């Protein structure tokens, strides 16, 4: 299962 | 940027034996960036229907990625792979030996 | 047996030629379960192995929607990494990015990961302890303030220790007649004069599963690798492996070497010889 987190640089 | 060439190998799934059904593989792997093109031969001729995995990469980076097509191999048939990638002044072909 | 799930995406952008590739991958250990492909002609998250197609259509549902809302998140950093360098419009550029949990053989959370990188070198990574970053150079330091600001490592860390390991022990429940069986390797070794007064060994190894293994010969007893020629662990396409590793020896002394293999798929280590 991926992960949910947003990552924005 | 800065690019990596591949490595290449070029082998078959089982050990072969002529008139035996089998996979030829070529492994392409430790290129940066991740656009390739990759070409199975038998004497010297494109194979058109080869299958390739979802790209990926190692954790240092580079990206690999398999090519197979099923094929029964013979005493007169030669097998190749031949690569190309932007680090590559020409394509590099690769020939299959048994033993190797 | 210590197992890990790992994640990997990649994001391509190539200018005139449309919106950024994005490309994610997931493992256990050394099988590949699914895949998304943001060129496909109906992107999905789609199942790669069989123990996995079970999984009902709220996962597969959920599945995508993550993987399409991370394919617009990473278009949108390859174009913030544009401005970070203070690169042109005109060039193609990756984003990489693995991450993922690893157990004990307890089956306890061992560590996690959480690692980025740009054109190919070390961006940001999370550290071991899931609550702080290593930035690669002044670019992601400005991402690491922003992820600080926004408690980022957080939610990672909740991810890592939770829904990770979770579903990582299902997976291995659902997939233990794979994920959970070692095969170890066929062995053999080959022999070849290179001339009349040396001949090369090939000590061989297939068919085996997990892709960890140790090949090494020695020659009286003594390992030789300077002198050893080893190819990278390939894939054979039917889950296996495939390695070998090959000396140059003095015509006469080939009973002087011996070849020692490693792997969790046997009860101790094999030493091998070639047999004439």
């Amino acid at each position: 299962l991926s992960s949910p987190v947003t990552k924005s640089w | 940027m800065i690019q990596r060439t591949p490595k290449i190998q070029v082998y078959s799934r089982h050990p072969a034996e002529n008139g035996k059904s089998n996979f030829l593989n070529c492994y392409v792997s430790g290129f940066h960036p991740s656009d390739i093109e990759v070409d199975l031969l038998k004497n010297g001729e494109r194979i058109e229907k080869v299958e390739h995995s979802d790209l990926s990469f190692s954790k240092d980076w580079s990206f690999y990625l398999l090519y197979y097509t099923e094929f029964t191999p013979t005493e007169k048939d030669e097998y190749a792979c031949r690569v190309n990638h932007v680090t590559l002044s020409q394509p590099k072909i690769v020939k299959w030996d048994r033993d190797m | 047996g210590s197992h890990s799930m790992r994640y990997f995406y990649t994001a391509m952008s190539r200018p005139g030629r449309g919106e950024p590739r994005f490309i994610a991958v997931g493992y256990v250990d050394d099988t590949q379960f699914v895949r998304f492909d943001s060129d496909a002609a109906s992107p999905r998250t789609e199942p790669r192995a069989p123990w996995i197609e079970q999984e009902g259509p709220e996962y597969w549902d959920g599945e995508t929607r993550n993987m399409k809302a991370s394919a617009q998140t990473y278009r949108e950093n390859l174009r913030i990494a544009l401005r970070y360098y203070n690169q042109s419009e005109a060039g193609s550029h990756i984003i990489q990015r693995m991450y993922g949990c690893d157990l004990g053989p307890d089956g306890r959370l061992l560590r996690g990961h959480d690692q980025s990188a740009y054109d190919g070198k070390d961006y940001i990574a999370l550290n071991e302890d899931l609550s702080s970053w290593t930035a690669a150079d002044t670019a992601a330091q400005i991402t690491q303030r922003k992820w600080e600001a926004a408690r980022v490592a957080e939610q990672l860390r909740a991810y890592l220790e939770g829904l990770c390991v979770e579903w990582l022990r299902r997976y291995l429940e659902n997939g233990k007649e794979t994920l959970q069986r070692a095969d170890p390797p066929k062995t053999h070794v080959t022999h070849h004069p290179v001339s009349d007064h040396e001949a090369t060994l090939r000590c061989w190894a297939l068919g085996f599963y997990p892709a960890e293994i140790t090949l090494t010969w020695q020659r009286d007893g003594e390992d030789q690798t300077q002198d050893t020629e080893l190819v990278e662990t390939r894939p054979a396409g039917d889950r296996t492996f495939q390695k070998w590793a090959a000396v140059v020896v003095p015509s006469g002394e080939e009973q002087r070497y011996t070849c020692h293999v490693q792997h969790e798929g046997l009860p101790k280590p094999l030493t091998l010889r070639w047999e004439p």
